[PDB]
């Protein structure tokens, strides 16, 4: 390390690139996360 | 006598057979679009193209040869070319020592010596002679400009009177006088008035306002829109 | 540039005279009077200069029906200039092409 | 001026010009010359001690901040340090060619390699130096045991050749059996990556080819042999490549009386 | 042969050998270029140098070109052409020794003077030998080396008519 | 598939390109183009010039260039041994450098999906081009 | 009619794009943080 490490949140292998634009109601859903979009 | 032109001046550029060969040995190498190193400018006699003291050297400053570049372009020019003729030569040298060279027509600086009978140093520039060699006029003037052209894809672009201004500079920037500019009155012919000439030729700049924006005009209809 | 354009000592190659009537020794040298000096330097601070080696003739000296030997290919000789009207773009280049 | 050998400069010149080991572990090289210094100093180096002996020829080309310490050096000194004639000796710091170069850009057809393996001898080993670089040879190649290419008696030798002014030379390793079979295996195969071969310039000569080549050379055929050795072994026949063309001389010639013979036109020149 | 320079040892005893190890008649010494039966320069041939095919030729002479009279006091003139090894504005060896068809003479010296004054002076073939760039020159045991193998007998150059 | 596919990928930053498992990797541009995307297309055809450069002792000529006349911006079609189609995603202000990172993790991806059907394997190496680029210190 | 051969002809600068691994990316960017600040600093001298 350098100084105060912040490791920005990371995917799988292959949902890491290009994830699906795929909302439910002003919420991105995906198998795998959830997050109001 | 006779005038080789019934259109006096015109005479485009030269016979259809030297340009042939003018677009042959001087055709440009496409580029193989690689990464230049160092680009070169040396000065081959055409005749003996042989390792120079820098041509051998900046060469070899790489692990490279001299002779293959030399006999390759020695070769190339031992016929097409006459004797005792001096050249130079842009070398564009890639990353990969690789490398691809041009031949450019012997330009202004040493070609005087066969237009106004003289040598370097004796055409000295403004600081240091004050006089000159033998005089210039407005069609000896013209001619040079046919024997260099930047553009071997485009011949007749860009057309001669926005280079022409350039050989008659360093010409004049070496000193050396026309006699249509420095002086007085212009060139004297005998064959008509000596002094309406003038206003005998202010007639044949306007064939040429009909003709400067057609010749460009051209130009811009030769390229996309 | 030092070497690379074509030096040599030839003289011209007339074909025929730029008039029809050749002058004698004294209006060939009459005219030649005047190709003693130049406009070297147009400003404020405008002077004369010195010219030398003028030639005999500025007649037929490069005028017309003139060749200069200056080609690089064996197939080619001096090329010539014989007439005088239709200067390729050349009227607009006679007072202009100079530093004013 | 300095009357000691045991002054720290001349014991710094000692152990630079005869050791070898702590030659590159300060990366310098002492040269002697009055003319060949300013052959070196005319492309851009500048000799780290520049001793001078005390005495009349005392040239300042280069002087306030050569790289100083231009000491003035006594007679006795300028025998001991100095095997040589010169009132004019220094140092400078070596360059280097990368053992990559050998491997890669490995060019096709104008590639005729040297290699002299053996125990050399300075002077003569200088002189091939000179001369294989003085017609562009590249890949100029040590061997198992050679002199060192930075050797006083070597750069007397080579008079301004081992410094870049057209010199590719490279220099080779120790392998494991106190040998270097792998020396070839490493390189040399791969030097055949490029395909021609030779083992002339051996005081002992089998196949001898002869001087004895006709056709100027189908100009494009883009492979080229390679260099010699000096002494008789058959360790240039356990490598691979099947090549075997042990070249000798003509008349009543003998040793280093074959190989200028020899490479002046078993150069590149097959163009004649 | 012929070593003309104020030379130095052992770079001739080295050269010395080319006549006798590629069978020369004898050697034209130009002295005083240098010292010629030193315990060097005839170790630096291995005893090769006192060779029964090589009688030291020793010349005495200066620059005076009577020298041309002593190379016509050499088995006279039509066997010997000129020599000269000079710089490489010349063509070269696989040109002019090429090219012999006929007896010439052969002639090496050394770096810091080339040959003596009015040796150029009288010439019809000097002999160039290729570099690495233009200053750059090679030895004075290395000018003869190539030529006197060139020299030697000419029995491919036959083979190379085409 | 025979095996569940890889859930980490590595971090290189790659600067390189090669066929680890590609099979074509076709571009398409318009010399018509002029004023719309200056930049988009100085990066589709930078991306050829930083492609034939490639890492692995293919013919680098597995890359091609294409003049479409259809006045669409400039876009990239890579294609995999297996055949599946990949598109990078060629938005307003993305250059070489940025391309290659994308098409070489989704080549990784692609390879490890290959190396999960079965396919061979072509593991890179020290051939030419680990040197040569070695020399560049 | 051009230059050297064998390989195969790479051109645009191949001496370059080093594939920086994880390691290095992770030392190039805290090395040009350190940088910022060092750039920061020493506007707060002047």
């Amino acid at each position: 390390f350098q100084s105060e490490p912040y490791f920005e949140e990371e995917i799988e292998a292959y949902r890491a690139h290009h994830r699906p634009d795929v909302y439910v109601y002003k919420y991105n859903v995906s198998p795998t996360h959830l997050s109001l979009r | 006598p006779k005038t080789v032109n019934i259109e006096p001046g015109s005479n485009r550029f030269l016979d259809p057979n030297v340009e042939a060969k003018a677009k042959d040995i001087f055709a440009v190498p496409e580029f193989p679009n690689k990464a230049v190193l160092h680009n070169w400018r040396f000065f081959i006699k055409a005749g003996k193209a042989a390792t120079g003291p820098p041509v051998g050297q900046e060469f070899s400053k790489l692990g490279l040869k001299a002779m293959d570049f030399a006999k390759a372009f020695n070769d190339r020019t031992k016929p097409h070319f006459k004797d005792d003729i001096e050249l130079i030569v842009r070398i564009q040298v890639y990353f990969d020592k690789s490398y691809i060279f041009r031949i450019e027509p012997p330009p202004t600086a040493w070609f005087l010596l066969r237009a106004i009978r003289k040598k370097r140093g004796e055409t000295g520039p403004v600081v240091l002679r004050g006089n000159y060699c033998a005089y210039l006029t407005l069609e000896m003037c013209y001619e040079i400009a046919k024997m260099k052209q930047m553009s071997w894809g485009k011949v007749e672009y860009p057309p001669i009177e926005v280079r022409v201004r350039r050989v008659v500079g360093q010409a004049r920037r070496m000193g050396i006088a026309i006699i249509g500019i420095d002086t007085v009155h212009s060139s004297p012919v005998k064959g008509m008035t000596e002094k309406q000439y003038l206003e005998e030729s202010e007639k044949h700049r306007k064939v040429h306002m009909i003709q400067y924006e057609a010749l460009k005009a051209k130009e811009l209809e030769s390229a996309p829109l | 540039k030092r070497s690379g354009k074509p030096s040599d000592l030839p003289d011209y190659k007339q074909v025929y005279l730029p008039y029809d009537t050749a002058p004698t020794k004294t209006e060939l040298d009459r005219e030649r009077r005047k190709f003693m000096h130049a406009y070297s330097g147009r400003m404020e601070h405008r002077k004369m200069v010195e010219v030398k080696d003028v030639p005999q003739n500025m007649y037929t000296y490069g005028k017309e029906g003139m060749s200069i030997p200056i080609s690089i290919f064996k197939d080619q000789a001096d090329p010539v200039i014989g007439p005088e009207w239709t200067y390729p773009g050349i009227f607009e280049n006679k007072i202009v092409a100079q530093h004013w | 001026v300095i009357d000691d050998v045991n002054h720290a400069l001349v014991q710094h010149f000692l152990k630079l010009s005869t050791n070898d080991k702590y030659r590159q572990a300060r990366q310098m090289l002492v040269i002697g010359g009055r003319a060949m210094i300013e052959e070196l100093c005319r492309a851009g180096h500048r000799p780290r001690h520049l001793m001078v002996e005390c005495g009349k020829p005392i040239p300042e080309f280069l002087h306030d901040r050569r790289k100083t310490d231009v000491v003035l050096v006594d007679r006795s000194v300028s025998v001991a340090v100095t095997p040589g004639s010169d009132g004019y000796v220094g140092d400078f710091a070596i360059p280097t060619p990368p053992m990559k170069e050998k491997l890669i850009a490995n060019h096709q057809r104008l590639n005729r390699v040297l290699v002299l393996d053996n125990i050399e001898d300075p002077g003569v080993l200088g002189t091939l130096l000179r001369t294989a670089s003085g017609y562009q040879y590249d890949a100029i190649i040590a061997t198992n045991h050679c002199a060192d290419l930075y050797d006083h008696r070597v750069v007397r030798a080579a008079r301004g050749a081992h410094f870049q002014t057209s010199v590719p030379i490279y220099t080779l390793k120790d392998e494991d059996g106190d040998d270097v079979y792998g020396l070839l295996n490493h390189i040399v195969e791969r030097n055949n990556l490029l395909p021609l071969c030779y083992i002339a310039q051996a005081d002992a000569a089998g196949v001898d080819g002869e001087t004895a080549g006709t056709q100027t050379g189908f100009v494009s055929s883009p492979e080229a042999p390679v260099g010699r050795v000096f002494r008789s072994s058959v360790v240039g026949a356990a490598p691979v490549p099947l090549p075997a063309p042990r070249q000798s001389d003509s008349s009543y010639a003998a040793s280093l009386s074959r190989e200028l013979a020899s490479v002046s036109q078993a150069r590149e020149e097959l163009l004649s | 042969l012929v070593l003309d320079n104020i030379e130095d040892p052992g770079v001739l005893g080295t050269l010395l050998r080319t006549a006798s190890g590629y069978q020369y008649d004898a050697i034209i010494a130009t002295n005083h270029c240098a010292d010629l039966y030193d315990h060097r320069v005839v170790r630096a041939a291995r005893g090769a140098h006192f060779q029964t095919s090589v009688p030291i030729y020793t010349l005495k002479d200066e620059d005076g070109d009577d020298v041309y009279g002593l190379l016509n006091h050499i088995v006279e003139r039509n066997n010997l052409l000129p020599l000269c090894y000079i710089a490489q504005a010349d063509a070269a060896g696989v040109d002019g020794e090429t090219a012999g068809t006929q007896t010439g003479f052969v002639s090496s010296p050394e770096a810091p003077v080339g040959r003596v004054f009015r040796s150029s002076v009288v010439g019809a073939a000097p002999v160039p030998l290729p570099a690495p760039r233009q200053s750059d020159s090679s030895y004075a045991a290395s000018l003869s080396r190539e030529l006197a193998s060139v020299s030697q007998a000419r029995e491919e150059l036959l083979s190379d008519f085409c | 598939a025979k095996r569940p596919l890889a859930v980490v990928a590595p971090k290189t930053s790659h600067k390189h390109l090669f066929l680890m498992h590609m099979e074509k990797v076709t571009v398409t541009v318009s010399p018509l183009l002029f004023g719309y995307g200056h930049t988009l297309q100085k990066a589709a055809l930078d991306f050829y010039r930083r492609g034939l450069s490639a890492r692995s002792p293919f013919p680098s000529d597995k890359m091609f260039l294409y003049y479409s006349i259809d006045h669409i911006t400039p876009k990239i079609e890579v294609t995999w041994l297996d055949g599946s189609v990949y598109v990078p995603p060629l938005i307003e202000g993305v250059k070489a450098q940025d391309l290659i990172q994308m098409v070489m993790e989704q080549a990784w991806l692609a390879a490890d999906r290959m190396s999960a059907e079965g396919r061979v394997l072509n593991p890179i190496a020290i051939d030419d081009y680990k040197w040569e680029q070695l020399i560049a210190f | 009619a051009a230059a050297a051969a064998a390989a195969a002809a790479a051109a645009a600068a191949a001496a370059a794009a080093a594939a920086a691994a994880a390691a290095a990316a992770a030392a190039a960017a805290a090395a040009a943080a350190a940088a910022a600040a060092a750039a920061a600093a020493a506007a707060a001298a002047a």
